[PDB]
């Protein structure tokens, strides 16, 4: 739980990392093991380098115009304007 | 106004004063009050009334509101008011301005809370010229602001 824990302090905390690294500060034993555990979190590896890629965040269950929404954003807007007439009338 | 005569005959007859707001006479006061009983001859007392069928009355309520832009009411008044817009934000300023400063030497000026002061209302009318100004300028910058864009695509 600790190096799970670590690992979502290495996304935004690091743009990129090599391979040696993350086994010296994770405590790892082996290398592929390293890798192992980059494709289970989704980590992109390229030669001698880890990126990241998934900072950007999306889904987590549903949420519907609330929370940075997709195509309502125009009409939340406009929406925001008409409930203030609604309080006075 | 109209005038119509009488004379000798017209009574034995329905009843024309019951019909509007006739029988009258209080002091000589009615309509020019140059006229009392006579008022040409007789008191006619006209009633003026109107009636129109189903296609007259479903003209003037559409047709008339204030001028014509109507039909798509997006562009034709934008470029106009948001073109005034700057000159504007910077007239509605000063409106505010004079606002506080009218409350302020209201509250000043009584210790008592009683009338010496013949202000028999005096709150209500400087209340509502920073209420019903700035209730008239406000909505005139959203309602409007709503379809200044409404762009989408």
């Amino acid at each position: 739980a600790i190096r799970d824990e670590i690992a979502k302090n290495t996304e935004l905390s690091y743009d990129f990392l090599p391979l040696s690294n993350i086994k010296a500060l994770l405590f790892f034993n082996n290398e592929k093991e390293t890798e192992k555990f980059a494709l289970e979190r989704n980590w992109p590896i390229v030669n001698s380098k880890v990126y990241f890629n998934n900072q950007s965040k999306e889904k987590a269950d549903y949420e519907d115009e609330m929370m940075h929404e997709e195509d309502q954003k125009t009409n939340i807007i406009e929406k925001a304007m008409d409930y203030a007439i609604s309080i006075e009338n | 106004d109209a005038f119509r005569l009488i004379d000798t005959g017209a009574l034995i007859n329905n009843l024309e004063p019951r019909q509007t707001t006739s029988n009258t006479g209080l002091l000589n006061k009615a309509n020019i009050q140059a006229l009392i009983h006579g008022l040409n001859r007789h008191y006619y007392s006209l009633n003026i009334d109107y009636h129109k069928t189903a296609k007259e009355t479903k003209m003037l309520m559409n047709l008339h509101k204030e001028q014509w832009q109507s039909g798509l009411k997006m562009y034709d008044y934008e470029e106009k008011e948001e073109s005034n817009l700057a000159a504007t934000k910077s007239m509605v300023k000063i409106a505010e301005q004079y606002s506080k400063r009218i409350e302020e030497e209201k509250e000043l000026t009584e210790e008592e809370l009683k009338t010496r002061y013949v202000g028999r209302q005096d709150p209500k009318k400087h209340l509502s010229e920073t209420a019903d100004e700035t209730l008239e300028n406000n909505i005139v910058s959203v309602l409007t602001a709503g379809v200044n864009s409404v762009a989408i695509k």
